[PDB]
């Protein structure tokens, strides 16, 4: 079913029950790297926080990036806008990242626990009556509870279009950001400035005219 | 129960109709586990009583006029000699912040560590209103919605503070001399467009 | 002789550390050093022969006797 | 200036032993006229030589008494001073390669145990097995570390002994 | 520091210590006499007194290289 | 030719092959990448 | 038990629900053998009530103003006469230190080489608070809780001293003068980059 090659066999470890019950299944896997079922279910949990971490970093670039090439921010350009924005600031980096690493850090270990063991922060006498509402859900990489304020997930229909629209608009966001960075070192201009170069002018202005295609 | 905060909806079956200040407000289900929400029941109504009194003293500085809420703290820093009805008090910050620690966990242990009661019977009640017969759900439905709008009324004035840098008089003096100019949408903040 | 002082018989032996990290330890090896000539001199063997460049490698550094490592065929 | 050292760009003999490696092509140069290929072939030796010179004093390489490159194999002084190219990087790139053709001839070796006779597929190398391991094997640190979880990649005390 | 204070008194020191306090803990052709109530003969006694000759002549010394600079 | 393409495929053969592959692409790359000492950018 | 150190972790079947102060926390399975773990329960207590003692004497020569717990040991060397709530003790280094050595292992040699206990029934009792009725492992947790908060702190006194020199009182007032710039990020020794 809706394979990204129509004519390829799509690998067995993406056809089992466990594993065409996931979005965005399009029977892409040509190293073999999620035959292991737990390997799968892990890389699975990378791919939903890879993608959701990008699709909040994306809209962190083009977003303020869109809305400064047509007036009314002042936001400069994503590779520069760490340069700035500490002299509008109050810590050293090095104060700032390890305070970070703090508030993050407290938040990725008990995500790690509940991927290693689903329902682990939802045992009583964790937090201050807060871990009642950090079972997740039957399946993993969803939370809901208090990370669902407008209560989409109590479909059980309708549901696996959040999922796969989640992963769309997840996978583009990589590509996205993969694309900012590679199109920011093979020209340094911006990345709404590298669409307005190839609007202007698309039979010319592209990476065919610039040396990183190059023979 | 008395109340459905969004008509129409169902009601969540963990939340007990019994219970003072319910409307079926949960929509992230967070106190769906019973001793999550009996922990809540007695956060709610301290929570509330607390900022009862913290908005009744960040009004009645600027009803006397004593500054703010923010600037009574501005003696521990920049100077000195601590005001409290105008009279002077000659403490410092590091010896009365000693006295709040001492002295306020000997009251909340005797509070929080010793039970889970929110509304003690006995030498609390002065005067005597609630005997828990008939009228103390009434009282204690009034309680929580007097202070429920306070819970709110302090958030309203930290953001408030937060984006115009004045009191709440201080800025209520203002909305009523520019009904249409000195709202949340003319500081470039809580709007961040228009 | 004089009943103070270390018997080898129980330092060797008592010295098995838990979890099973040396497996029983040293425990027996006293009757396999005592007896054995060639544990005996393997052991002894091996110290002299460390400490024979030891000898070796701290005397061109360190020279010890007056006006050497200036006579430099020595 | 790391260990007595000091920057390529910045010593003598450094530049002292370019010129003396460019005053020895230049006088095996003059033997010939200046459209010959011999002599073609030694101006182009002097680009590649003088790119050479100006590329490893663009790394920022380090000399010391004898002029020529030393290397920084420590990760900390490295790291610290510019230098994880020299060997900090290629520790990484080899050991990519390393793992990989030894990742290959595992999955080889282990997908052609289960067969008729394995020893004649060792003579002749399944191609389109082969191959078909050697493109799906460039994930391998991914792969082996979930192995390495099981108790899959070691095999137990099955293994041949003789006394012990 | 006095010369015959400190070796006395370290030595006095050391035959104490092994005498009220390490007794049990060191007990775990006939000359070991137990006159003393748990065996404190003169081979204990040697023991404990190169132990208390030997920290006394240690700090004589130390307390005699100009100074201290611990 | 299966028989043939089997020749091909035994041991001295396909590592004479992949020894002119590998050489042979590090061969080209040090061609167009004159003398790495060092791992630029 | 109560706690569990890392919510939802399974706890290691060679530390008994009964002990006090116990979550679980042995990830290196270091006192699966029993008789390792009595050393270990004796040896953490005694850890845990000499840093208490370690880490009052620390703070309250600070709270009390007589430089810090590292410059107390600085008249052995660089001078002389010693104090001591400012006054005078006339004993040297050499002295005290052979005064401490005879009278602590005879301390030591009644404590630690008669018997393997660590709460002791009797004169080191003196109010009575104990008595292994019922109070008994309530008050032992919290023996154990405030005496590991001092083997941090006191951890939390070396590292803040080698890296930037000054007492507990003395960068707390820092830290409390920079909250952003007086941390241990700042310091180019705690994160090298
Ligand atoms: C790092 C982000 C990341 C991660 C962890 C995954 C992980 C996964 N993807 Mg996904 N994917 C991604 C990015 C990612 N993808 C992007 C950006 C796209 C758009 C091109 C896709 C498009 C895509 C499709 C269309 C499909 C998957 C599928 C899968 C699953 C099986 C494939 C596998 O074993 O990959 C594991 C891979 C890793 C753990 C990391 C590999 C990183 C490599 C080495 C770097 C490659 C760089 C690149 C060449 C430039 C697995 C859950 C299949 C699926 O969900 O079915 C179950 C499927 O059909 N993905
Ligand atoms: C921190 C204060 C606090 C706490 C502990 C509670 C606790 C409770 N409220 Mg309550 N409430 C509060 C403030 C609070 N409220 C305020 C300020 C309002 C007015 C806006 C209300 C309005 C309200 C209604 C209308 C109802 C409740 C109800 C409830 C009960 C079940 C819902 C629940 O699980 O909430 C638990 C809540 C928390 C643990 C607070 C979480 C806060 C998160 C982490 C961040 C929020 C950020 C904030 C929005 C902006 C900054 C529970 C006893 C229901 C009930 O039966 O009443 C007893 C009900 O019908 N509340
Ligand atoms: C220093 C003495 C002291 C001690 C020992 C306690 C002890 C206690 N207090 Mg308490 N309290 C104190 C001082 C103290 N308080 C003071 C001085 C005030 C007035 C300012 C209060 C106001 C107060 C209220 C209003 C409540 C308590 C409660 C409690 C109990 C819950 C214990 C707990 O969850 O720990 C947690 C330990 C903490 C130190 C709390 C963490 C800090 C909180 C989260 C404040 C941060 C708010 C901030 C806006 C949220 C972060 C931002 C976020 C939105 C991103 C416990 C018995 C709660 C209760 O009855 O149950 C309760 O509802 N106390
Ligand atoms: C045999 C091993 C060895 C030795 C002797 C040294 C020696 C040294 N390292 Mg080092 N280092 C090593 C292995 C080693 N390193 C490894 C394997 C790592 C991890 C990748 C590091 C990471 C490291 C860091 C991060 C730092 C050092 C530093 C230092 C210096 C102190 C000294 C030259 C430090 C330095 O530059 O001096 C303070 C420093 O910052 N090293
Ligand atoms: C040296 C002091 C010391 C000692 C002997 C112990 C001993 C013990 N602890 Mg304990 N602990 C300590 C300090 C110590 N702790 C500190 C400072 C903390 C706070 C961070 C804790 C927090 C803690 C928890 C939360 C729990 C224990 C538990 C235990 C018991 C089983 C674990 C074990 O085998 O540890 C043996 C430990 C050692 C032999 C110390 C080894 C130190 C290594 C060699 C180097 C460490 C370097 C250090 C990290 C940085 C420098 C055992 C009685 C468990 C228990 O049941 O409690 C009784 C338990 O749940 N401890
Ligand atoms: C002299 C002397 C002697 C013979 C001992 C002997 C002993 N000590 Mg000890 N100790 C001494 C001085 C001495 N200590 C001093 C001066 C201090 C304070 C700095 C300590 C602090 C100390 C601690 C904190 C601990 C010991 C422990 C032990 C025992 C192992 C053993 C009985 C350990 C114990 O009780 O057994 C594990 C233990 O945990 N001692
Ligand atoms: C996480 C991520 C980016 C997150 C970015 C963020 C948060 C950016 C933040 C900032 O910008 C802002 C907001 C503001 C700036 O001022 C500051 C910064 C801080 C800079 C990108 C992920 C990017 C992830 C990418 C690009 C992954 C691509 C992977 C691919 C294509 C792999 C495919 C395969 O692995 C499979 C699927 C199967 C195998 O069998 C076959 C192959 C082909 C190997
Ligand atoms: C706002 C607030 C809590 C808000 C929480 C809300 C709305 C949560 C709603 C929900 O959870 C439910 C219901 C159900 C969930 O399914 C959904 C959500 C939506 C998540 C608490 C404030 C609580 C605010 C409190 C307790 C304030 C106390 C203030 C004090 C004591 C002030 C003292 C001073 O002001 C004086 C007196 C004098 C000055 O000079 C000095 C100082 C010291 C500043
Ligand atoms: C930190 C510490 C021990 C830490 C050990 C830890 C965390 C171990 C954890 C683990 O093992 C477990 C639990 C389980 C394992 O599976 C895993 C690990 C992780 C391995 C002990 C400190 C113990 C620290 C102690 C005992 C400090 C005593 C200090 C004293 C007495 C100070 C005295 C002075 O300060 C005064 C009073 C005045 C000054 O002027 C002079 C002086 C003399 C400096
Ligand atoms: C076969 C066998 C045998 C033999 C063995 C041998 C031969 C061995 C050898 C061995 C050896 C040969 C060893 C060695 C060792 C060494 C060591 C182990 C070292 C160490 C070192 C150290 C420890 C040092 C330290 C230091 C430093 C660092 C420097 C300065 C000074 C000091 C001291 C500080 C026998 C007979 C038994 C029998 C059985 C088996
Ligand atoms: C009679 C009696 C008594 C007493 C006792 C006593 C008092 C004893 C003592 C004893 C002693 C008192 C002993 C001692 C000993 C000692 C010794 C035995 C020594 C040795 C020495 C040495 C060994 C040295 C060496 C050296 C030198 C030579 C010098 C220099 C240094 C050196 C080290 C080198 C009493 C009354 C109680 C009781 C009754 C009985
Ligand atoms: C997610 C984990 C990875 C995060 C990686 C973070 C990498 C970015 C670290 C900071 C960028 C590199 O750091 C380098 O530029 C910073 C920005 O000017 C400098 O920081 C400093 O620079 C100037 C002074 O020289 C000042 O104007 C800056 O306010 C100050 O922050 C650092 O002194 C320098 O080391």
């Amino acid at each position: 079913r809706q394979s990204w090659l129509p004519g390829s066999q799509i690998p067995a470890h993406l056809d089992t029950p466990a594993a065409q019950a996931l979005a965005g299944n399009f029977g892409f896997d040509p190293l073999g790297l999620g035959k292991d079922p737990v390997a799968l279910r892990w890389y699975q949990q990378a791919e939903l926080i890879h993608c959701r971490t990008a699709m909040a970093g994306v809209a962190g670039i083009l977003i303020p990036g869109l809305l400064t090439k047509a007036g009314a921010l002042n936001v400069p350009e994503w590779y520069d806008a760490g340069k700035v924005a500490i002299e509008n600031s109050f810590a050293p980096w090095g104060s700032l990242l390890a305070v970070q690493l703090f508030l993050c850090g407290f938040v990725e270990a008990k995500r790690w626990q509940d991927i290693r063991k689903p329902g682990s922060q939802g045992e009583p006498g964790s937090f201050l009556g807060f871990e009642a509402s950090l079972k997740g859900t039957s399946e993993l990489g969803y939370p809901g509870g208090p990370f669902d304020p407008l209560g989409l997930s109590k479909e059980a229909d309708k549901w696996a279009d959040w999922k796969l629209k989640e992963v769309k608009n997840g996978r583009l966001a990589m590509l996205a950001f993969l694309g900012f960075v590679a199109q920011k070192y093979a020209t340094g201009a911006g990345p709404v400035d590298n669409l307005a170069a190839h609007l202007k002018d698309p039979w010319h202005v592209n990476y065919a005219t610039n040396g990183v295609s190059l023979p | 129960k008395a109340g459905n905060w969004l008509p129409g909806s169902d009601a969540p079956a963990w939340l007990p109709d019994d219970l003072p200040g319910n409307y079926g407000f949960d929509p992230l289900s967070l106190g769906k586990e019973p001793a999550s929400l009996k922990r809540f029941t007695e956060s709610e109504v301290i929570h509330g009583r607390w900022a009862m009194l913290g908005v009744a003293g960040s009004l009645a500085v600027e009803l006397l006029g004593y500054g703010n809420w923010y600037d009574a703290p501005l003696w521990a820093v920049n100077g000195g000699k601590a005001t409290w009805f105008g009279i002077e008090v000659p403490f410092d910050l590091n010896a009365l912040l000693a006295f709040e620690f001492v002295a306020m966990a000997a009251a909340e242990g005797q509070r929080g560590d010793a039970g889970g009661v929110v509304y003690p019977g006995g030498a609390f009640d002065p005067l005597g209103f609630a005997k828990d017969s008939s009228k103390s759900g009434e009282l204690k439905l009034k309680e929580i919605k007097n202070g429920r709008l306070a819970m709110v009324a302090f958030l309203g004035f930290v953001a408030q503070h937060a984006a115009t840098g004045k009191g709440p008089i201080a800025a209520l003096g203002e909305h009523l001399a520019n009904p249409w100019g000195a709202n949340f949408a003319t500081n470039g903040i809580s709007v961040p467009f228009f | 002789n004089f009943g103070i002082g270390h018997r080898m018989q129980a330092i060797l032996e008592a010295h098995t550390p838990p979890s099973g990290s040396l497996g029983a330890g040293h425990k027996g090896l006293f009757d396999t050093v005592n007896n054995s000539l060639h544990f005996q001199l393997g052991l002894a063997l091996a110290s002299v022969g460390t400490i024979t460049s030891l000898v070796a490698q701290h005397m061109y550094s360190l020279p010890p006797y007056a006006f050497q490592a200036i006579d430099f065929t020595t | 200036d790391i260990a007595g050292l000091t920057p390529c760009s910045e010593s003598k003999a450094y530049a002292k032993l370019e010129k003396k490696e460019l005053k020895t092509l230049e006088k095996r140069l003059k033997q010939y006229e200046a459209d010959s290929a011999p002599a073609v072939a030694l101006k182009a030796t002097m680009e590649r030589t003088k790119a050479r010179f100006a590329n490893y004093a663009k790394a920022g390489l380090l000399c010391g008494n004898d002029g020529l490159p030393h290397l920084i194999a420590d990760p900390g002084l490295a790291l610290k001073y510019g230098h994880a190219g020299e060997v900090f990087i290629p520790t990484f790139g080899f050991l990519y390669v390393a793992g990989y053709i030894g990742y290959v001839g595992r999955q080889y070796l282990i997908a052609v145990k289960g067969e008729a006779k394995p020893t004649d597929k060792e003579i002749i190398i399944d191609v389109p097995l082969a191959t078909k391991l050697a493109w799906q094997g460039a994930g391998w640190p991914l792969a082996a570390v979930q192995e390495l979880q099981r108790g899959t990649l070691l095999e137990k005390e099955e293994n041949i002994t003789v006394s012990p | 520091l006095d010369p015959q204070i400190v070796i006395s008194g370290s030595t006095a020191a050391f035959l104490a210590i092994g005498r009220f306090v390490f007794l049990g803990y060191q007990r775990r052709s006939t000359i070991f006499a137990t006159n003393d109530p748990a065996g404190f003969n003169i081979i204990d006694v040697a023991g404990w007194g190169a132990l208390g000759h030997a920290v006394g002549f240690a700090v004589l010394a130390i307390n005699s290289l100009q100074g201290a600079n611990l | 030719m299966k028989d043939f393409t089997t020749y091909l495929s035994t041991a001295p053969v396909i590592a004479t092959i992949w020894f002119t592959f590998t050489a042979g692409l590090l061969i080209e790359i040090n061609r167009y990448f004159p003398d790495p000492l060092v791992f630029s950018f």
